[PDB]
RNA sequence: AUACUUGAGACAAUUCAUUCAAGUGAGUUAGGAUGCCACGACAAUUGAGUAACCAAUGAGAAUUUCUGAUCUAUCAAUCAGUUGGUAGUAUCGAGGACUACCAAGAUUAUAACGGAUAACGAGGAAUUGGGGUUCGACAUCGGAGAGGGAGCUUUACAGAUGGCUACCACUUCUAAGGAAGGCAGCAGGCGCGUAAAUUACCCACUUUCGAAUUGAAGAGGUAGUGACGACACAU
RNA sequence: AUUACUUUGAAUAAAAUAAGAAAGCGAAUAUUCAAGCAUGGGACAAUGC
RNA sequence: ACCUUGUUCAGAACUUAAAGAGAAAUCUUGAGUUUAUGGACUUCAGGGGGAGUAUGGUCACAAGGCUGAAACUUAAAGGAAU
RNA sequence: AAAUGGAUUUAAAUCUCCUUAUUUAGAGGAAGGAGAAGUCGUAACAAGGUUUCCGUAGGUGAACCUGCGGAAGGAUCAU
C-alpha cells in the first residue's frame, strides 16, 4: 500500500530525469520539498490533486532519523557526492529546510531526503 | 537473630531473591517482650524502656482490635479506656478515657 | 485560535462555528 | 589499570612487511597534526 | 466506614491540607466520610520530588490501583527505539470515585507505604470507556 | 523491519543469526572447557601422509597430566614430560 | 564500610586542592567542623558571589530569579545562570 | 488489491449497514446439507474474518457498544 | 581516681490528652499554652576536663524514586506472606519487616518464572574512516568475604573473625592430665599448573591512630629479583 | 493536553582520553552516554478531545 | 447475438532491444529504478562433511512429521559460460 | 550476683524422598570419519546403453530395482 507519498514522488522524478514528470498525490511535504529543490534551481482534483537536465538523483531516507546539529557532518559525508554539490532536506521546527540554513537557523530535527 | 530486611522476601512477580551477603546488624529485630520494666541498649547508645509487665497507668480525660488472643497483653489501642502509648517501647502505659 | 485543549476550540472547528 | 605513571609509543611499524618501493626509500636503524588540521578543515 | 475491629480516626484530630506545586484538593476529600491514613490530602503524607503519570491498568485492589507507563528506549547501534513499559502500584484515596481503568492520572512520590506502593494519585483525567467500568 | 520503532526485531534478529557463525559460536558454547584437549591454554605438559605424498611421519602419543586424555603429537625437526603447543592452524 | 572513613586517597581528593597525582598515596583528611570536606581546604574555580557550580569565582549583580516549585530555583546574574546555593 | 483474492479491479464511481450485509455468513452456514463442500468452508472463514475486522472497527468508533459478539 | 556512687549549687529533653498557631511547592509543621508522667544536670575534676539539649560537620551513613546488564524457549506460564487493607509488634526509623483479622490479588510474549557464565559493577582498556567488536580480579569509587554456615559480645559505628561461642573440615603443642589456631596483610614453603619476585632496611616522603609536636604503622618510602611492557641510546 | 523531537542552559569524583623522549606539573581545558531538571520552537510524529 | 475495426480496464502469455541489471545463462508486466547503497512487513542462509544424525520435547494407531546439535574430519565443494 | 532447671527466638550439624552439573561401566553394542596400489559388481556422468531426479511403499550381498504421483535440473520452446 502507499505508505509514503514523498518516497513515491522522488522515485517518480528520478526515473523521468534518468529517461516533465507527474505526481498524483500531493501533500504538505511533497511540494515544500520541491521548493528547496527549486531554490537550488535543480527543478524549473478534490482528492489531494496531482525537469531541466540538472537533477542527478533525488531520494527520500527511510525512517526519518532525528538529526542533531553535531550529526550533520556524518549525514553529508554519507549521502552527498562531494562537499560542494548536493543538498540534504531537513524537516525542522521552523519548516522544511536543507543543511545550509538549518546550520544557520541553529536547529536540528528529522531528515527527509536529498538531491545531488 | 530476627532480621528485618527484604533480602529473604520474593519479588512483585514472584521471583525468589538470591543471596549475595550475610545478615547485617543494621537490620536487627528483637524478640517482642509482651507487656502482660527492662531497658534495651538500642543503636547509637539510646535506651528503650522495655516494660515486661505493669499494672498502674496514667490516664487523661477486654478487647484487642488486632488479636483477640491478646485478651491481658498491653498494646497501643487496646481497650481496658484505650491505651495510647507504646508500652513495649516507652516503658509506661498512658491512655485516655473512651 | 490557540497554540498547536479540546476539539471545540480548534480553528476549523471554531471558525466553522464562528461561521 | 596497572600504573599511575603515563606511557606512550613513539613509532608504528608499517602494515605491509615487504614492499620494494619502501625498502629503497627508507634506506642507526629504521626506528599527528595532519588529522588535527583535517578535523578543523 | 467503621467496618473493622478498630475505631478508625483521622490523623490530625481536633482536617484537610493541600498538596503543593499547582494542585487542587478534590471535592470528595473534604465532604467525604472516608477515613484514610494514607490519603495525600487528609493525612500527614506528603508528595516529594518525583512526579509521574500513566494509565490505570487495574482497579481491583482495595484503595490501590496499578498505573502503566509506556516510553521508548533508544538503542545506539541501530539508531532506533523500542516500545517498553513499566507498572507501578499507586495508592489512591477515596477522594476519587469516578476513577476507573483506562484513565490518565498524575501521581506523586510519597514515603514507602507498602512493599510495592510508594506513590499517591494527585489528579486524574477520565478517558473513553473500555467496556468495563471497574473502579476502586 | 526498517521503521524507526522496530529496534526490537533487528536486535533480536542479529542475536539469532550470530549462532550460524562457526568461528563465533565455537568461542561461546561449552566445548573449550570439555572438548579442547588444551582447554583454553596455550601449551600443555604431558607424558603415512595423504595421497600425493609418500613417506612416514614420526609422531608421538601423549597422555596429559590434568585431563588424562591421549593425543597424537608430531616431532619438530629432522632426526628429532613433554610440552605440546598446537600447530599453524588453530584447532 | 563498618564505620566512618578516616583515610583519604590522593586521587579522591577534591580537584581544586590542586594536589598532584604522584606526590603521595594519601591526602590530608579535613576534620569535621564549620565547613564540609568538599567546601573547604585543610573564576579559575545586590551584587553576589558564586561559590558552587561553573560560575564559581564570578562576581556580579542579579537580574531576576525564576522559581520552580518542583525541584529548585534559578538565579540569573550580570549574564550567567546558576542555582541559589552557588 | 483485493483483501483475499489477488485480483486488482478498479471499478469505481467517480463523483464529479455493511456489517449487516455480511451476515452471507448465515446464508452459507447451506453447510448443513453439503458437509463435504470444502470450498464453502474456506470461504466461510474469509467472510467471518471480514466481520471481526468490521466488528473490531465499529467498537472503537463507538458505533457498536463493545458488548457485541457475533455468533451462530 | 576525671574508675563507681551518693549528695547541691535551681533547668534541659521523652510519652501522653486537649488547645493557639507563621517557613516551605506543600504540614494541627518549628513554636507557644494547659495537666500529667518519665529523665534530671553544667565531675565533690585536673595543671585543661564533664553531663543534657540545639545546630553544623552531613551533599556524609542508611533506606529509598526513575532509567540503564551478557547468553538462553531443548526455560511459557509463575507467586500463597504471595498482592493489597486494618490494627498492633519490632526497628535508629518507612514498610508484610513480623503477628492476628479481611480481600483475591501480583507478574507475563514489550519475554514473566526458570537455567548458564571460565559474572563483582563503574570510572576505563585494546582496536578502530564513520559505525562498531572484545576485555575491565587487578591504581580510584561502590559492593561482598575472611576455611564452611550459624549465634553473639563490646561500642558511637561490627552480625568484627590479626573478638568470642557451638557444629562440620583441618592445623599445631603435649609431661598423655590437658592446650590454640585461622596468610584472600608483608615476606616465605608446598600443591596446582604453560603461567607469576626478597623469609631486606627504615618511619626520612604521603597519611592515619594515640593520654599526642616525641610514640607506632610489612600503610608508606628505600633497597633486591624482574627481555611483562614503554622512552632514549653503544657496537 | 501531555509525550516524542529539537535548541539552549543548570548540574555533573579524580585518574585516564584528546588537548593549552616516554615523563612530571593548574589548561576556558571539552567530554561522558542512558536517564532525570529548566527553557525557546511546533515542521514530522503518538497518545484522547 | 457471431464475425470486422477504435477507445479506454481486468487476466494468462508471447516478440525486439544499440537500453537497464547480472558472474554469466538470462531477466524486462523484473532478476530494472542498489556503493548515486534506506518504500512497508514476514521468513530463511553463512565453506564442504558428520546430519536433518544424536539427545531432549511434542503430534500420529503406525510409517513417520515438526523442533534439532556437538565431537570429529577436510582445501576445497559448488555456479555460469570457453 | 555465679552454677543450674524450664519455656520461646535464631538456628548450625545430621537423617529421609525429590530438583542441576562431573565422572566409572562389560557381555550388549550400534554409528561416523581418516589412511598410494586389497575383493564383488556397473549404479551415476553421452539417450551412460532401462533418460535423470523428488516423495512414498515394498524387495533386495552391494550399488539399487519395481509400483503410484510429480519435475525438467530432458534428449522436445516446434506440426
Ligand atoms: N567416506 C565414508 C564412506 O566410505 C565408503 O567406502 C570407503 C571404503 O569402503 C572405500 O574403500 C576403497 C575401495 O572402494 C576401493 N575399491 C579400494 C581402495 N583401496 C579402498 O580405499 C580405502 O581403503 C583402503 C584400505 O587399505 C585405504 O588405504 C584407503 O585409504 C581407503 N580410501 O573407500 C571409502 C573410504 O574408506 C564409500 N566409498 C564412501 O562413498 C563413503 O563416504
Amino acid at each position: 500500500v502507499r505508505v509514503n507519498v514523498l518516497a513515491d514522488a522522488l522515485k517518480s522524478i528520478t526515473n523521468a530525469e534518468k529517461q516533465q514528470v507527474m505526481i498524483r498525490p500531493a501533500s504538505k511535504v511533497i511540494c515544500e520539498f520541491l521548493n528547496v529543490m527549486m531554490k537550488h534551481q535543480y527543478i524549473t482534483t478534490h482528492r489531494s490533486g496531482k525537469l531541466n537536465g540538472r537533477l542527478n538523483k533525488c531520494a527520500v531516507i527511510s525512517p526519518r532519523f532525528n538529526v542533531t546539529l553535531s550529526e550533520f557532518d556524518k549525514w553529508e559525508a554519507n549521502l552527498l557526492p562531494s562537499r560542494h554539490f548536493g543538498a540534504l532536506v531537513l524537516t525542522t521546527s521552523y519548516g522544511i529546510l536543507d543543511n545550509t540554513e538549518a546550520r544557520a537557523k541553529h536547529t536540528g530535527g528529522r531528515i527527509l531526503g536529498f538531491f545531488y | 537473630g530476627i532480621t528485618r530486611d527484604s533480602r529473604h522476601k520474593r519479588r512483585a512477580t514472584g521471583g525468589k531473591k538470591n543471596s549475595m551477603q550475610k545478615k547485617k546488624k543494621n537490620t536487627m529485630g528483637r524478640q517482642p517482650a509482651n507487656t502482660r520494666v527492662h531497658d534495651v541498649r538500642c543503636r547509637y547508645g539510646i535506651i528503650k524502656r522495655r516494660a515486661l509487665r505493669l499494672e498502674n497507668g496514667n490516664f487523661s480525660w477486654v478487647y484487642n482490635a488486632s488479636d483477640n488472643d491478646f485478651v491481658n497483653t498491653l498494646v497501643k489501642g487496646a481497650i481496658i479506656a484505650c491505651i495510647s502509648s507504646r508500652p513495649g517501647q516507652t516503658g509506661s502505659v498512658e491512655g485516655y478515657i473512651l | 485560535v490557540a497554540h498547536t485543549k479540546p476539539r471545540s476550540r480548534t480553528s476549523k472547528a471554531v471558525h466553522e462555528a464562528y461561521l | 589499570g596497572r600504573c599511575l605513571r603515563n606511557h606512550s609509543i613513539t613509532y608504528k611499524t608499517p602494515k605491509v612487511p615487504y614492499e620494494r618501493e619502501r625498502f629503497d626509500a627508507e634506506l642507526k636503524n629504521k626506528k599527528h597534526m595532519r588529522t588535527i588540521a583535517k578535523v578543523m578543515l | 466506614e467503621q467496618t473493622e475491629r478498630a475505631y478508625q480516626k483521622q490523623v490530625f484530630h481536633h482536617y484537610h491540607k493541600q498538596i503543593g506545586m499547582g494542585f487542587v484538593t478534590p471535592a470528595e476529600a473534604i465532604k467525604g466520610t472516608y477515613i484514610d491514613k494514607k490519603c495525600p490530602f487528609t493525612s500527614d503524607v506528603s508528595i516529594r520530588g518525583r512526579t509521574l503519570s500513566g494509565i490505570v491498568k487495574s482497579c481491583h485492589m482495595k484503595r490501590t490501583i496499578i498505573v502503566r507507563r509506556d516510553y521508548f528506549h533508544y538503542v545506539s547501534k541501530y539508531q532506533r527505539y523500542e516500545k517498553r513499559h513499566k507498572n507501578i502500584a499507586v495508592h489512591c484515596s477515596p477522594a476519587f470515585r469516578q476513577l476507573k481503568e483506562g484513565d490518565h492520572v498524575v501521581i506523586g512520590q510519597c514515603r514507602p507505604l507498602s512493599k510495592t506502593v510508594r506513590f499517591n494519585v494527585l489528579k486524574f483525567t477520565s478517558r473513553g470507556t473500555g467496556d468495563k467500568k471497574q473502579f476502586a | 523491519a526498517r521503521g524507526l520503532h522496530a529496534a526490537r526485531k533487528m536486535l533480536a534478529q542479529r542475536r539469532a543469526n550470530k549462532w550460524a557463525d562457526k568461528e563465533w559460536k565455537k568461542g561461546k558454547l561449552v566445548t573449550r572447557y570439555k572438548c579442547n584437549p588444551l582447554g583454553t591454554a596455550s601449551h600443555a605438559k604431558g607424558l603415512e601422509t595423504k595421497q600425493p605424498n609418500s613417506g612416514i611421519r614420526k609422531c608421538v602419543r601423549v597422555r596429559l597430566l590434568k585431563n588424562g586424555k591421549k593425543i597424537t603429537a608430531f616431532v619438530p625437526r629432522d632426526g628429532s614430560e613433554v610440552l605440546i603447543s598446537g600447530f599453524g592452524r588453530r584447532g | 564500610a563498618r564505620g566512618p572513613r578516616h583515610h583519604l586517597k590522593r586521587l579522591n581528593a577534591p580537584h581544586h586542592w590542586m594536589l598532584s597525582k604522584l606526590g603521595g598515596t594519601f591526602a590530608p583528611k579535613p576534620s569535621h567542623g564549620p565547613h564540609g570536606m568538599k567546601e573547604c581546604l585543610p573564576t579559575k574555580r545586590n551584587t553576589a558571589m558564586m561559590i558552587g557550580g561553573n560560575g564559581m569565582g564570578r562576581v556580579g549583580v542579579i537580574v531576576k530569579r525564576e522559581v520552580h516549585p518542583g525541584s529548585f530555583e534559578i538565579v540569573h546574574i550580570k549574564t550567567f545562570t546558576t542555582r541559589l546555593n552557588n | 488489491g483485493r483483501m483475499y483474492n489477488p485480483g486488482r479491479g478498479i471499478s469505481r464511481r467517480c463523483i464529479p449497514e455493511d456489517l449487516y450485509f455480511l451476515m452471507r455468513a448465515v446464508s452459507v452456514r447451506h453447510l448443513e446439507k453439503n458437509k463435504k463442500d470444502k470450498d464453502a468452508k474456506y470461504h466461510l472463514i474469509l467472510i467471518e474474518s471480514k466481520i471481526h475486522r468490521l466488528t473490531r472497527y465499529y467498537k472503537s468508533a463507538k458505533v457498536l457498544e463493545a458488548s457485541f459478539k457475533y455468533d451462530a
